[PDB]
RNA sequence: UGUACAACGGGGUAUUGUAAGCAGUAGAGUAGCGUUACGAUCUGCUGAGAUUAAGCCUUUGUUGUCUGAUUUGU
RNA sequence: GCGUUGGAUACCCACUAAUAGGGAACGGCUGGGUUUAGACCGUCGUGAGACAGGUUAGUUUUACCCUACUGAUGAAUGUUACCGCAAUAGUAAUUGAACUUAGUACGAGAGGAACAGUUCAUUCGGAUAAUUGGUUUUUGCGGCUGUCUGAUCAGGCAUUGCCGCGAAGCUACCAUCCGCUGGAUUAUGGCUGAACGCCUCUAAGUCAGAAUCCAUGCUAGAACGCGGUGAUUUC
RNA sequence: GUGAACAGCCUCUAGUUGAUAGAAUAAUGUAGAUAAGGGAAGUCGGCAAAAUAGAUCCGUAACUUCGGGAUAAGGAUUGGC
């Protein structure tokens, strides 16, 4: 008989199975559509989630109740040192889909990216790409032939880049290597751009800019084995119910004589790949700016780094991206920032952000001071200072 | 309420999208391309300054290793009868 | 956090503040108004026998007398002696509106203080006479 | 005999997921191996060329 | 946008920090921390809690009346915007802060003078009162010197 | 947002579910208001309708004038004890939950409001702002 | 055999609330001969003292460590 | 496609866009019921007792098995490592209000829209911990009772002794952020045009058009689907 | 010793230190706690928890077999020196 009271199901069936992701770096499943008239550009970038802080925004939004008013909003900081271009991959179209035709690498690869190819770097002889580097000798035959093959046959061009993780405060020395699609001119122009940019760095402000909506692709924070109540949001059973109350009381009461795939079951929570969209860049901060944490309204000379550093991450000494809201993943996880797949038609994409103040108080407690100088000036002279 | 897949709303969105939003996107793309070219030029200048102190047919096989491996693989598939396209 | 502090100082169980009680005690007219209240059925003792310092109603005159002969009332009287700690005190402690705070303290010392003390003495002798 | 046994990384050497460390069994087998080595030495065999050519476990009462 | 001072301990209250309580007489009590908020709810005396600026000013731990402390007050009468006046104010704020820090340092040093004399008197009394430990120390030093020599 | 409200309303933390009792802040003679319904509330299984600052509810008078009692009337919440976030950058709360008696058009029955009135409620309802003597 | 790693230590960043000891003329009074004795507490040295990664940040210091086992070929 | 409620005792009250009907039983917890032994009242019976009936109290306690389902490892096709493709399977957003259009069209009046352009919210979903709140074995800091270590200091026990604060972590419509756009169609409105020398949206052909369908986008990745690339052993 | 007390808690004499152990801290349990705002809206049913509690003082209704009800109810206080 019919259920007496209607209610929506618990959870989303399109995010199944709730298994652990195959990698700590989430895959980009779709790149923005290529317009052959535009100049050559990267479709994405790689960074490390450092933490979150608070800003005050002077909002200009016509028609809104908070027009010409100040709003306090949460932001996320991603440390983004420049990436290093080290390779190019060509893709051809087949009746079975896209197929990688060829890959061409640069002459010199740093140890930071060489470590990605090793499980035991300290015992290895570090022989990676040693014979490959010899193919650049005597006019680069072979390398030129494969580049010509990519020019002649490939319909999609991607560039292999890696992060400079040695510039981050991370204890990991092994860099992350990824493919980024080149959207721009012709295939030959993409190949020429990649060849000219071999062993060269690309900064984050040559890929993105302020007031732009981007997408964050990352693996969420893991939580291990979890019950149905917190895995799916099901209602708890009454107190002292036999055989537990953090369960679904009846997993089946009808003919099929099986447990349906759409019934909530206990299992892994978190560590899933997620692609969240439409996060607005509030600031593209440069690493060489002594006051990248200051605004035109707040004249205090300070950086983006909070007092005591970001908790569990450290200081920010490179270029960074400040986007509003939150993104999937925890601190110090590698994240991919992707260009929007469509031209956004909301006015928020056309809004221009003007920050009035950026919070730099300590996140290791109830921080009340923005700078150590402010803390010293408020407290006064201590016993050890005299 | 009209759904996200409503035809009239999507048509109005496309009419809006062909204008000011696309103009802003194109301007941002031009500025980003200019900054990318400047970044490359600055890297070239720094590399030149650093070095100042210090101072096609695609036919056939890719290489001999590729030829040997592909011939061995095709012979193995012919021997084991595990080929997708050839009997 | 703990159950005792939560169930004593919950927001819905809040009591009257010291600065408000000081302002009530400062003027003789307010003391007379709080001594002569209309008969309210929602208050203990028909709104009579009201201790202004503790801001507390009593059911009986003997209850009020025993409350006056107690350390809790003495603690409240001891608390109500000095400056009532408005926002100006904290502002001047931080280094803000220092002249305003000093002028307020001087006015409290000169005019508000002795008049409030005399009103308290008159209230004490009135309670002693009527009790 | 490995139903409902825990999993370990030390089984990857033998290409399995379930391995244990049976101390009593290992001690008994060590005693028998030592006795076999003593018997071979008494016979005069070369100790460096010996291999376990047969080993069998049966159920006692 | 404005920095507020905590009602309980006078610490700065930046936007998005602490909590505010509104009383029936429209009085706003802003607290930088849950600690100060809970102390206020428990009705403790900030002039009795030693970790507050109210206690420090009342007890004389830090200077309270100074010419540098009169430059900041709430302006209920606004003034028309002037670029040169704004620049002058920005320079003057830094100069006043430096002078106030120097004066606070001098105040603390004047408060803490005499500690060296007290410590010397205590050390002299301890040395005069403990002869046996000094003899043990002399024996230890002499034996260490003999060990170093040989 | 209800008939008579001035524009849209952003979300405030809900403090008064159905069955709550709040004070009456006007001078119509009612002492307290017992919430039985919340106007504009959504629908979800097992979930109680709840009201925040600036919401219109249906209430019955429990204490006050007997003529006002034994009737259901619209009310507007002007104070709540549950802390809520303001976009200027602070969480805040009042001492008590308090409402005023009104009509479906949002017009006050009384002539004045005693105690403070929330900024959000005063901005959303012109008649509340007109009858308020203290607005935060 | 090194922007090497580790154990301590240093500096920051946070939590609490003013350490032990000494002293006073502050201390309701009481006892003996203005003084002395007892005396909850108060004041000063003292935002002092204590804790701070175990899933915080950083390190021109001290002391050590860098090594065994198994297997894999077109 | 998407929703279809909160309460009072089959009917009412209210909210709401709406509070549509039904099936997988009626061919896991749980109250009324098959409730056996105790007890009382009523009716009948000579009685043992039965009932036209009414009230109260009353032990049944798996899972470690197989499959299904949810998550997690894993041998083998030279070894090992990195970057990828996408068959197939799943799929997700929803409703209301507001500004402007406008006191305009329409209307004696009383009243009174919509498209285009904008702003918020309901239900759902996926995340996240900058802030606020909750939590405390950080037994981190301080305090209190009783007793014990001669006293101070420093501590033990009181089955986490108790009280206040409390970072870190976890977490909340109690907190914050984010959730789209191309083809083909249905009903229907048509164009050309016979059948049938009128006519006709239909027969051949053809234009549009629904929250529909298939895709774009999102999740997993065939452990017997695949590609590109690096290195490949001195006893 | 505290305390009205052969209660609870701590100690002296005497007597034990026995009950398979080690390493981690997922879900679900068994046993024990805390929780913003609201306060029974939950449920057949306030089941379970919470709240109360010692002692001193003020004061205590209907009804009644005049013996009770009664610690009715409702209020104030408690340390140290
Ligand atoms: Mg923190
Ligand atoms: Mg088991
Ligand atoms: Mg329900
Ligand atoms: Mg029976
Ligand atoms: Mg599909
Ligand atoms: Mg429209
Ligand atoms: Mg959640
Ligand atoms: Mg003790
Ligand atoms: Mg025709
Ligand atoms: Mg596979
Ligand atoms: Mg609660
Ligand atoms: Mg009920
Ligand atoms: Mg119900
Ligand atoms: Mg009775
Ligand atoms: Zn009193
Ligand atoms: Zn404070």
């Amino acid at each position: 008989s019919h259920r007496k009271y209607e209610a929506p199901r618990h959870g989303h069936l399109g995010f199944l199975p709730r298994k652990r992701a195959a990698s700590i770096r989430a895959r980009v499943k779709a790149f923005p559509k290529d317009d052959r008239s535009k100049p050559v550009a990267l479709t994405s970038f790689l960074g490390y989630k450092a933490g979150m802080t608070t800003i005050v925004r002077d909002l200009d939004r016509p028609g809104s109740k908070f027009h010409k008013r100040e709003v306090v909003e949460a932001v996320t900081v991603v440390d983004t040192p420049p990436v290093v271009v080290v390779g190019v991959v060509g893709y051809v179209e087949t009746p079975r889909g896209l197929r990688s035709l060829t890959t061409v690498w640069a002459e010199h690869l740093s140890d930071e990216v060489k470590r990605r190819f090793y499980k035991n770097w300290y015992k290895s002889k570090k022989k990676a790409f040693t014979k490959y580097s010899a193919k650049y000798a005597q006019d680069g035959a072979g390398i030129e032939r494969e580049l010509a093959r990519i020019k002649k046959y490939a319909s999609v061009v991607r560039v292999l880049v890696h992060t400079q993780i040695r510039k981050t405060p991370l204890a990991q020395k092994k860099a992350h290597l990824a493919e980024i699609q080149l959207n721009g001119g012709s295939i030959s122009e993409k190949v020429d751009w990649a060849r000219e940019h071999f062993e060269k760095t690309v900064a984050v402000d040559s890929v993105f800019e302020q007031n732009e909506m981007i997408d964050a692709i990352a693996v969420t924070k893991g939580h291990g084995f979890e019950g149905v109540t917190h895995r799916w949001g099901t209602k708890k059973l009454p107190r002292k119910t036999h055989r537990g109350l953090r369960k679904v009381a009846c997993i089946g009461a009808w003919h099929p004589a099986h447990v349906m795939w759409s019934v909530a079951r206990a299992g892994q929570r978190g560590y899933h790949s997620r692609t969240s969209i439409n996060h607005k860049i509030y600031r593209v901060g440069k690493g060489d700016d002594e006051a990248n944490g200051a605004t035109s309204f707040d004249r205090t000379k300070k950086t983006i780094t909070p007092m005591g550093g970001f908790v569990h991450y450290g200081e920010i000494k490179n270029d960074f991206i400040m986007v509003k809201g939150c993104i999937p993943g925890n601190r110090k996880r590698i994240v991919t920032l992707r260009k929007s797949l469509y031209t956004n038609t909301s006015r928020k994409a056309l809004e221009e952000v003007s920050l009035k103040w950026i919070d730099t108080a300590s996140k290791f407690g109830k921080g009340r001071f923005q700078t150590p100088a402010e803390k010293h000036a408020f407290m006064g002279t201590l016993k050890k200072d005299l | 309420a009209k759904s996200l897949r409503a035809s009239s709303h999507l048509n109005a969105k496309s009419v809006k999208r062909r204008g000011v939003f696309q103009k802003a996107v194109d301007a941002r793309e031009q500025r980003i391309s200019d900054k990318l070219k400047e970044d490359l030029l600055k890297q070239k200048l720094e590399d030149l300054k650093k070095k100042e102190e210090q101072g096609i047919s695609t036919s056939g096989w890719r290489d001999g290793r590729h030829h040997t491996y592909k011939k061995a693989k095709l012979m193995k598939q012919s021997k084991k009868k595990t080929s997708f396209t050839r009997f | 956090m703990g159950r005792y502090s939560v169930k004593r100082y919950k927001t819905k169980r809040r009591t009257r503040d010291l600065d408000l009680i000081y302002n009530d005690l400062s003027t003789k007219e307010s003391v007379q108004k709080l001594l002569n209240q209309p008969l309210d059925e929602t208050k203990p003792g028909l709104g009579q026998h009201y201790c202004i310092h503790c801001a507390k109603y009593m059911e009986t005159a003997i209850a009020l007398k025993t409350h006056l002969k107690g350390k809790v009332h003495k603690r409240r009287v001891k608390e109500l002696r000095g400056v009532p700690y408005t926002q100006e005190v904290s502002d001047a402690a931080a280094g803000y509106n220092l002249n305003k705070f000093l002028n307020r303290v001087q006015e409290i010392t000169q005019s508000v203080g002795p008049e409030k003390e005399s009103n308290e003495a008159l209230l004490k002798e009135h309670l002693d006479s009527t009790l | 005999f490995n139903s409902s046994i825990g999993r370990t990384a030390q089984g990857k050497e033998f290409g399995v997921t379930k391995a244990r460390w049976p101390a009593k069994s290992v001690k008994f087998v060590q005693g028998l191996l030592q006795n076999a080595a003593a018997n071979a030495e008494a016979k005069g065999l070369d100790a460096t060329k010996l291999y376990v050519s047969h080993i069998q476990v049966n159920q006692a009462p | 946008m404005r920095i507020y001072q905590c009602h309980f301990c006078s610490s700065p209250c930046y936007p998005g920090h602490g909590i505010m309580f509104v009383r029936n007489d429209a009085k706003e009590f802003r607290f930088c921390r849950s600690k100060c908020h809970k102390a206020f709810k428990q009705r403790r005396n900030p002039r009795k809690l030693k970790w507050t600026k109210a206690f420090r000013k009342a007890a004389g731990k830090e200077l309270a009346v100074d010419s540098t402390l009169t430059f900041a007050q709430r302006r209920n009468v606004p003034v028309r915007y002037n670029r040169e006046l704004v620049a002058t104010t920005l320079k003057a704020m830094a100069r006043i802060e430096e002078i106030r820090q120097k004066r606070e340092r001098a105040f603390y040093k004047n408060r803490m003078r005499g500690n060296k004399e007290k410590d010397f008197l205590r050390d002299k009394k301890l040395v005069e009162s403990n002869p046996e430990l000094l003899r043990i120390r002399e024996v230890e030093i002499a034996r260490k010197l003999a060990k170093e020599q040989e | 947002s209800g008939n008579g409200a001035q524009g849209t309303k952003f979300r405030i933390s809900l403090g008064l579910p159905v069955g709550a009792i709040m004070n009456c802040a006007d001078n119509s003679g009612a002492r307290n208001l017992y919430i039985i319904a919340v106007k504009g509330s959504g629908s979800r299984l097992n979930r109680l309708p709840a009201a925040s600052l600036g919401d219109m509810v249906m209430a019955t008078v429990k204490k006050g004038k007997p003529e006002l009692r034994k009737k259901v009337m619209p009310a507007i919440v002007v104070r709540q004890a549950k802390s809520w976030r303001r976009r200027d950058g602070v969480f805040l709360y009042f001492e008590d939950n308090a409402g005023v008696i009104a009509n479906p058009k949002g017009e006050m029955k009384g002539s004045a409001i005693t105690g403070p009135v929330g900024k959000e409620c005063a901005d959303l309802w012109p008649r509340v702002a007109s009858n308020s003597g203290v607005v935060v």
